[PDB]
Parts: C-alpha cells; structure tokens; sequence
C-alpha cells in the first residue's frame, strides 16, 4: 500500500 | 548517501515522492548497509528544483532536513519536505 505525492 | 539542497520554485520543489503509508517494514540492504524502508523519488520535474540540484528518480529519502525517515510513513515524510517555506535538505541513497 503506497501514495505518491507531487512536491 | 548524498546531501542535496534544493530551493522551492514557482513549479514547487518539482519532484514526486512515492512510498509506503504504514510505519516500521524489515530492513533491507542497500549499498551494503541496512535501512528501514524508505520512500523514493518517483518523479522528478525536467528544469525543475530537484532536477538543478542533482535529485534523481529512484534515490531513496533517507533524511529529510536532517531527520532520519526510515521506516516513515509517507505523510511524515511529505510533511518534512513540507517543513520549510523554501529550502529542502534532502539525504538521499541513488
């Protein structure tokens, strides 16, 4: 269970 | 390990991180010594931030602003690159 998240 | 600073712009700090929500995993070795898992840098922005300070897809976020993120959720982890209102100091394994 991953997220990807733009910074 | 690498020690990268990177300067918010007006594309943000232009990469993407990507990694597990949950806390804690078995140890992995990488390079030849073991860490907790780690996030990762799934993205990175061409001319952005991350790109001119030297990021790369694929480094692992060992440190964030100088805080050891193994074993990190991924929201501890966005909330560290979130800390500053424009620099970032990232540690990062390639």
């Amino acid at each position: 269970e991953d997220q990807e998240t733009a910074v | 390990p690498r020690v990268v600073r990177i300067v918010k712009s007006e594309s943000g700090y232009g990469f993407n991180v990507r990694g597990q929500v949950s806390e804690g995993g078995q140890l992995r070795s990488i390079n030849g010594e073991l860490y907790a898992p780690l996030q990762h840098v799934s993205a990175v922005l061409p001319g952005g931030a991350a790109d001119r300070a030297g990021v790369r897809k694929g480094d692992r976020i060992l440190e964030v602003n100088g805080v050891n993120v193994e074993g990190a959720t991924h929201k501890q982890v966005v909330d560290l690159i979130r800390a500053g209102e424009k620099e970032l100091i990232l540690t990062v394994l390639s």
